[PDB]
């Protein structure tokens, strides 16, 4: 749970760099 | 009804839907939240 939060963190990242 | 007369009903620790409705769906949220946020339990969870 806690690697899929980093991961859903990270694709937010992704999103808002983009 | 804290001033006031209170009946109450002793938890069971055999039914389950009990310690369920005890457990905060809220208070979770913000405590593993909090736990997340804790800079110590994310390098742990680097080393994990």
């Amino acid at each position: 749970t806690l690697l899929h939060f980093v991961a859903s963190v990270f694709r937010g990242f992704f999103r808002i760099i983009c | 009804f804290s001033d006031a007369r209170e009946k109450k009903k002793p938890k069971k620790d055999s039914s389950l839907s009990a310690v369920l409705n005890s457990i905060d769906v809220k208070y979770q949220m913000w405590k593993l939240g909090v736990v997340f946020t804790d800079n110590s339990f994310l390098y742990l969870a680097w080393y994990m």
